[PDB]
């Protein structure tokens, strides 16, 4: 019904917009960041698991202020078999991050984005998050 | 003029005598008038830069812990010569400059860095110029917002507002598998996968990947220069840096055949499966996602002797015989960090 | 350049072509229309005049329309209809199929309006695109919102909702917390402003504390302003950085306070309209803010009406009495809405 | 022990720093604002009462993003009888504010600030807040 290349292009557009939204929001409006995540979403922050909007919000409130700078980004559309009748995309990012009172560190992070349709409007939510430092051992 | 090295040891002794262990207070009030130095016929003038420098040096070397100092009745016209005091005596929280010849507040700008709880500027010519104590206190507070006491009189509370921003990062964990089932399953799967991947003939992977399986490769930007990453350089995909769509389509591999065909072209590898760090981003009835952080060494070409670090993301839909089938595959490759190189193999 | 009667005929044809249930207006091949041809009326939509006219008609008669069809009319240019956003904002479906448009750029001018469905099938521009991905993105740039293009459903549009809030809490009139403070504070205010309005303010000395401080402020603005009388006494730490002068605008003891208050013009306060907030309550102190309006009776200020915000800190006195330690008065010109509801 | 004019000056400095701190934090990093208020402190926002650090934080979380523009400020030291053995100051501010999705409005606000002394450090907290719009009727 719809071409495959279209999914790739749309996924790219989605990722490049999302990076902007999420990271700008994380830097500027930490409070609102949590609302991007759906409730079912799971977050793995350096091996620490966070589930549910509430825990996500508290966890994000707990973290220091940030100023992310993104080196590289990549994205792929996801097979429908994994999420039947639901449009979804995978995004991976590598960059540098600077937390308050902590030295700057390079980071790798991946997101799973699912499109959610409501009769009035359609919006995308983060179905998963995994963040880790390149050098988390130190 | 300059003082003989022998005189400096004597002065040091005098300072040690004038120092008090219990209170951590070092007194240098009227140092020239000191009977010993006068008896040895040694003349030490503190307003002179040499003697002061010497004194500061002695303080730093001998006593770095001192919290209180007294420089009263030493007739210092200028305070820049001791401006180094911040480094020499960081712990210092109490200073007394009473009875000296300095007429202006400006002299303090050079002594601004150090923080004092208590200060004494009484008896100096500068105190006379100020009409009201409010001006005095404000003028001094600008230099030392922290000090509690001035001229033996406790002061109004210092002006500070604590936003109470956080600075502590969460405790890092090694690997998250959630339920043990996923640990066993995922680890087992990685053993098999990378056992086949390391073999040299990667077509064994075709049983792992789905028919419509997608795969892509990325590397951190190098601002070619024949860098170690230069082999992966031809294949890396970055949507931020590459805006052309028709290429973006192709740098992505749509079907298992093209995926493994592409994977066979990648150099031979040796992976520390033991050292691998696994995170399970999400789990659903329909799919399972996880990330693998590790390092690998290559076995072919000149570049082989180099060690690379990698982060690989996997999405998997369940398959027969408790096996999992990959739908999406993303590989991020960079040269490994020294700390990673050191702990490369056990 | 068409006679009004022809415009009425066109109106009638549009009314015939209009559909109420679906709210769809068909303008397909308007020039070929049998009625207009039979009436000898010639309407060329690609021409700017006729286009302007038809759009104007759309605006005039039916602004509720949600769907339109402009297929097979041979429009080379889309700027002449760029006003469509204003003429028919409610429009959610547009069809331009079978026309002469040569480039995608033509769409930039029709960007404003939001459509769920669009049709560009049959136009010369479709030929340039290699893959439908480029097509869809190219069209989506102008209309990020549309769900359907050329009768074919599209991937979900990509939008992210930060869900920032925009709604403020409902404003409330007056807060006393416990009723005791309402009775006590209100009573205190009745008495205070009863004495304050008298003209002889010496009665106030019993209310203020011995070390009591008082100060005055007005909104930053030049000459002959209604506030200009208070300007001479107003205290602003931001605009005035000099300390010794700042000291002078503050009155340390009750004598200077009431002496200073005697210098303020005579006043009459609408105590009924007063809005009271209790900022804080302690065993040792009680703070509250009084927002209201007052009218003066003497001087240039005469017949003028002022709005005020006054904050009080009070330490308890015997028999539920309050003793003022700090007093701050902020005075400004009243709003029209406040003037209308000034008294009674 | 110490002169009155000194208290006046200190009140001025206190006000001048506090305005910047409070309104800048309210504009940029809403999340941390609450930390300024004492636990005992009470907030009166257009006749709505807020008591306790938690309720204050949630209440501030509920509000739209802000862009305060301050017209005028005034301050006075407070008699010790009101807060024995505790240094405190009263500050009043009038300005304009622009909340997200709401038109700019003029506002009057007053604070009571009490100095809190700990052996390690001394810090000031807000003992009370009252905020109201000039035109709350609309």
């Amino acid at each position: 019904s719809v071409d495959f290349k279209t999914y790739v292009d749309q996924a790219c557009r989605a990722a490049e917009e999302f990076v902007n939204v999420y990271y700008t929001t994380m830097d500027k409006r930490r409070r609102l960041l949590s609302r991007l995540y759906m409730g079912t979403a799971t977050l793995v922050w350096n091996g620490n698991a966070v589930s549910g909007q509430e825990s996500l919000s508290e966890f994000f409130e707990m973290l220091p202020s940030s100023e992310f700078q993104i080196s590289v980004v990549d994205c792929q559309p996801v097979h429908d078999e994994a999420t039947p009748s639901q449009t979804t995309v995978l995004v991976v990012i590598c960059g540098s991050v600077k937390f308050e009172g902590n030295k700057q560190r390079d980071f790798n992070q991946n997101f799973i984005l699912t499109a959610q349709a409501s009769p009035s409007n359609t919006v995308w939510k983060i179905a998963s998050d995994c963040f880790r430092f390149q050098d988390w051992a130190s | 003029n300059e003082l003989k090295p022998e005189q400096v040891e004597q002065l040091k002794l005098i300072m040690s005598k004038r120092y008090d262990g219990s209170q951590q207070a070092l007194d240098l009030k009227g140092l020239r008038s000191d009977p010993d130095l006068v008896a040895q016929n040694i003349d030490v003038v503190l307003n002179r830069r040499s003697c002061m420098a010497a004194t500061l040096r002695i303080i730093e070397e001998n006593i770095p812990e001192l919290l209180s100092l007294n420089l009263s009745n030493n007739r210092l016209y200028r305070l820049d010569d001791m401006s180094s005091i911040v480094q020499k005596a960081p712990n210092l929280k109490i200073l007394n400059l009473s009875g000296n010849e300095l007429k202006s507040e400006r002299e303090l700008d050079k002594i601004k860095g150090l923080k004092l709880e208590e200060l004494w500027l009484d008896g100096n010519s500068l105190c006379d110029t100020f009409r009201d104590q409010s001006t005095y206190i404000s003028a001094i507070r600008e230099r030392f917002p922290k000090l509690l006491r001035l001229d033996g009189h406790e002061l109004p509370p210092p002006i500070a507002f604590d936003v109470e921003a956080p600075t502590t990062l969460p405790p890092c964990k090694g690997s998250y598998f959630g339920t043990e089932n996923l640990k066993s399953l995922v680890l087992h799967f990685l053993q098999q996968y990378y056992a086949i991947y390391d073999s040299g003939d990667r077509q064994g992977l075709l049983d792992a990947y789905h028919d419509g399986a997608c795969c892509s490769l990325s590397i951190p930007f190098i601002p070619p220069a024949r860098s170690s990453l230069a082999e992966y350089f031809k294949d890396s995909r970055n949507v931020k840096k590459l805006k052309d769509p028709t290429l973006r389509f192709r740098l992505l591999k749509h079907t298992r055949l093209n995926v493994v065909a592409f994977l066979n072209e990648l150099p031979k590898t040796q992976h520390d499966v033991n050292s691998f760090v696994v995170d399970i981003s999400a789990q659903t009835s329909t799919l399972l996602c996880f990330s693998v952080n590790g390092v690998f060494k290559e076995v072919d070409g000149k570049s082989r002797d180099s060690l690379r670090a990698f982060t690989r993301t996997f999405i998997a839909v369940p398959a027969s015989n408790s096996g999992l089938c990959i739908v999406n595959d993303e590989l991020f490759v960079r040269n490994a960090s020294s700390e990673e190189i050191q702990r490369a193999f056990a």
